[PDB]
RNA sequence: AUAGGUUUGGUCCUAGCCUUUCUAUUAGCUCUUAGUAAGAUUACACAUGCAAGCAUCCCCGUUCCAGUGAGUUCACCCUCUAAAUCACCACGAUCAAAAGGGACAAGCAUCAAGCACGCAGCAAUGCAGCUCAAAACGCUUAGCCUAGCCACACCCCCACGGGAAACAGCAGUGAUUAACCUUUAGCAAUAAACGAAAGUUUAACUAAGCUAUACUAACCCCAGGGUUGGUCAAUUUCGUGCCAGCCACCGCGGUCACAC
């Protein structure tokens, strides 16, 4: 095979140039509030976000006004406050500000999540840090804000099989000599339907490429 | 052939002729063409009523279960078909569309009564 | 030949078919350069109406004009098909009547 | 909207349970094909016949 | 699962011994002629590792696939010498023979 | 091939060419209806309009589908093992890259030698070896083994870079060729992308338009084309006179020509 070395050189050069010309958060996640478009790409934001973009604050717009960038403070979100009655918040543990921003209002954060009053065991990266959806819990309100009594979370333990599948199961049992009259049942105790708005793993999320 | 990402899905491949559709239930890579390469044919579906006024659906239930257990996804029309067969629960959209049709026909009957 | 020799030589290898004056094409377009007449080889005697044409491929070739009476002149466009003129040696192309400038034979 | 959301949650729960059961059946069939008792008996019988 | 080499067990004649610890072996298979429907011999050359350099030109040897190729062309090892050239021992009777004649009679033992 | 015509003064043999059969493209002449299938000659150049969005901002997709056949043994089997789907707690299944082994188009040997193409050693280094008339090395031809697959995405194999400004997406156009479809509609179905979802988008697709290229069925009045010496079904009168002309092969035409 005749080697393709120019392809090797091109891939290596492009990798180096992408690693050295990384667009920063201050560039990627800036917004023109008059037209609600991203200057970096020119793509307009979805309609349903417009009002929030003009009313709410990004997470580090709050953190940059605090000592140590607000480590140990509690931060919640407007969407969580509207959607859920139980407390939802992040307890910050690590913050990496974007020094290139003029107001230090862009960057990354990590913390412990409590969703609907259930706290997690480990600290992980926070997603949607650049969203205009963030609010800071006052220190004199935290005791009232974090208060939560875990209600009995008793849901269905099992459900009926679909009609045809139930009939097939019963027919198989009867063919194999079993004469049991117990209904076939699907266990759903191991299926926990997590709410669609629960934070995902920001570590697995991608990043916009520089263009 | 190697596709970037992708997954197996059980779906309907359209065959037949103009004004006469027919569907082959096939498990295929989601990136493949609709009527192109497939992994296995898992059944068929004739959407036109026959001389007996019936829509004939053939389902290879054993292989359907096998491919679902192998990680294959399902297209929405297949979820509706399997719900109709009783293999799955009725899809929520069938129930919602039935309720919408009920409300629309109730509105029509109310119009008739008003007239 | 023995079976061993047949296995060694393998299946017969047929030479590729020879391309004719049309080079494997049904017809060819051409421009008439000059019109003239040629005499048959002699079991026969006549004055066969012929014309030299530059084909679309660039090659110059002699063609026969069938029918009684033709009005072909220089620089005119004609369509030529295959089929040898049995009487004329070296004339393997025939002008198509009723196409481009070459019109149909006048009645009677 | 609310009724549809609840219906989707329940339907997806049921479908996920069915999918896990199908996956378990597939894995069980693979295990019974490779290291199943009948397969092992057949292998031993074939070896004895060969000997 | 035990080897990445296609040919696992093969029998051939040693045709070369000029490489160090490597025997060049000729293996013949029967291939059907599609037209004549007769089986003809097809030859292939294999390089077999011979650590002790005990192979001689003309002897019939058995080659076993290596777990992985030890070289570009060496994918096999010498399992045994089926027939030593000019030193054949009759497998049926276990006695030395020269062609179709017994060098030592079976009855003698 | 159930074969047939044609070499000779004549017979037999050998041998070529052609005829009879079935397809596809184009050309001449002719052409009524309905349904269905199929549909630039050109890897030449392209005006114009569309062909990728979705979504509470992040991401995801635009790496797919669709197109072409320039190049061309990257496609298939086994081993190993990435990425992806589902288990997602992994045990592992499914799917499938890179790497290793095997297999794999046609013509030319007036392409007969290739010129480092091997092996052993932890390495240092040593041996001089390896392929090939059972076709190496080389030139030329071609997309293929079609539920589909391979290759390419203007060119320099590749694309950091350069030439330069790209329809081999749909519709359409110029040139070119014997070769010539509408600058329609809709996302109602299926498929794909996105979303938790109601849903949104899509020249994929669906439903239409044009065309005897093909198949099927008709038709109230409506038939054309070719042929008529033998092979091979079928000529009456005249005209012409080796001229005009005709033939797939054998051949006809010189005043009674079934051959113009
Ligand atoms: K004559
Ligand atoms: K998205
Ligand atoms: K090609
Ligand atoms: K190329
Ligand atoms: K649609
Ligand atoms: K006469
Ligand atoms: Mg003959
Ligand atoms: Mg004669
Ligand atoms: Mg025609
Ligand atoms: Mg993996
Ligand atoms: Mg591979
Ligand atoms: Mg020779
Ligand atoms: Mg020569
Ligand atoms: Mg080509
Ligand atoms: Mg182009
Ligand atoms: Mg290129
Ligand atoms: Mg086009
Ligand atoms: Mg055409
Ligand atoms: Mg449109
Ligand atoms: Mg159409
Ligand atoms: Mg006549």
């Amino acid at each position: 095979v005749r080697p393709r070395l120019i392809a090797e050189l091109a891939r290596r050069v492009r990798a180096l140039r992408e690693q050295l010309n990384r667009p920063r958060d201050s560039q990627l996640y800036a917004v023109d509030y008059e037209t609600l478009t991203r200057p970096f790409s020119g793509r307009r934001l979805p309609v349903r976000a417009w009002a929030d973009v003009r009313r709410e604050s990004r997470l580090l717009q709050l953190l940059g006004r605090l000592p140590l960038f607000g480590l140990g403070r509690l931060v919640t979100r407007k969407s969580w406050l509207w959607q859920h009655d139980e407390p939802c918040y992040w307890r910050l543990t690590r913050v990496r500000p974007d020094y290139t921003a003029q107001n230090l209002d862009h960057g990354k954060a990590w913390g412990i999540l409590t969703f609907k009053g259930k706290t997690e065991s480990e600290a992980r990266e926070i997603e949607h840090v650049m969203y205009h959806d963030w609010r800071l819990v006052p220190k004199h309100e935290e005791e009232a804000f974090t208060a939560f009594t875990p209600a009995p979370e008793d849901s269905l333990a099992s459900v009926p099989y679909p009609p045809l599948l139930r009939a097939m199961i019963i027919a198989e049992r009867q063919k194999n000599g079993d004469t049991s009259t117990e209904e076939p049942m699907l266990n759903v105790q191991r299926i926990r339907m997590e709410p669609w708005d629960y934070p995902a793993k920001q570590e697995d999320k991608g990043r916009a490429k520089g263009t | 052939k190697a596709y970037r990402g992708g997954h197996l899905t059980i779906r309907l491949a359209l065959g037949g002729c103009t004004n006469r559709p027919f569907y082959r239930i096939v498990a295929a890579h989601n990136k493949c063409p609709r009527d192109g390469r497939f992994v296995e044919q898992l059944g068929s579906y004739d959407p036109l009523p026959n001389s007996h006024g019936e829509k004939l659906v053939a389902l290879n239930l054993d292989r359907i279960r096998h491919w679902i257990g192998c990680g294959a996804h399902l297209s929405k029309p297949m979820e509706k078909l399997l719900g109709l067969a009783g293999f799955f629960p009725l899809h929520p959209m069938m129930i919602t569309n039935a309720e919408r049709l009920r409300r629309k026909r109730a509105r029509e009957v109310l119009l008739a009564s008003q007239k | 030949a023995t079976l061993n020799q047949m296995h060694r030589l393998g299946p017969p290898k047929r030479p590729p078919r020879k391309l004719g004056p049309t080079e494997g094409r049904p017809q060819l377009k051409g421009v008439v350069l000059c019109t003239f007449t040629r005499k048959p080889k002699k079991p026969n005697s006549a004055n066969r109406k012929c014309c030299r044409v530059r084909l679309s491929t660039g090659r110059e070739a002699v063609c026969f004009i069938p029918g009684e009476g033709h009005t072909l002149q220089e620089h005119q466009i004609v369509l030529v098909e295959g089929g040898r003129t049995q009487d004329l040696p070296g004339v393997k192309l025939t002008v198509v009547r009723g196409k481009y400038d070459c019109g149909h034979v006048q009645k009677k | 909207f609310f009724v549809l959301m609840e219906r989707y949650q329940h339907y997806r729960q049921t479908v996920r349970a069915l999918r896990m059961e199908f996956v378990s059946e597939v894995q069980r069939k693979v295990h019974e094909a490779r290291a199943g008792v009948l397969a092992e008996r057949k292998a031993l019988k074939d070896a004895a016949e060969h000997r | 699962v035990r080897s990445s080499v296609h040919a696992r067990w093969i029998v051939g004649k040693v045709i070369g011994t000029k490489m160090q610890k490597t025997a060049k072996v000729r293996v013949t298979r029967l291939v059907l002629d599609p037209y004549l429907l007769k089986y003809f011999n097809k030859r292939k050359t294999y390089f077999a590792h011979d650590a002790l350099q005990q192979c001689t030109v003309g002897d019939i040897v058995l080659l076993r696939a290596l777990p992985v190729p030890r070289a570009k062309h060496v994918k096999h090892e010498l399992a045994e010498i089926v027939f030593k050239v000019g030193k054949v021992i009759d497998p049926v009777t276990g006695k030395p023979c020269a062609g179709t004649t017994y060098l030592e009679s079976p009855l003698s033992s």
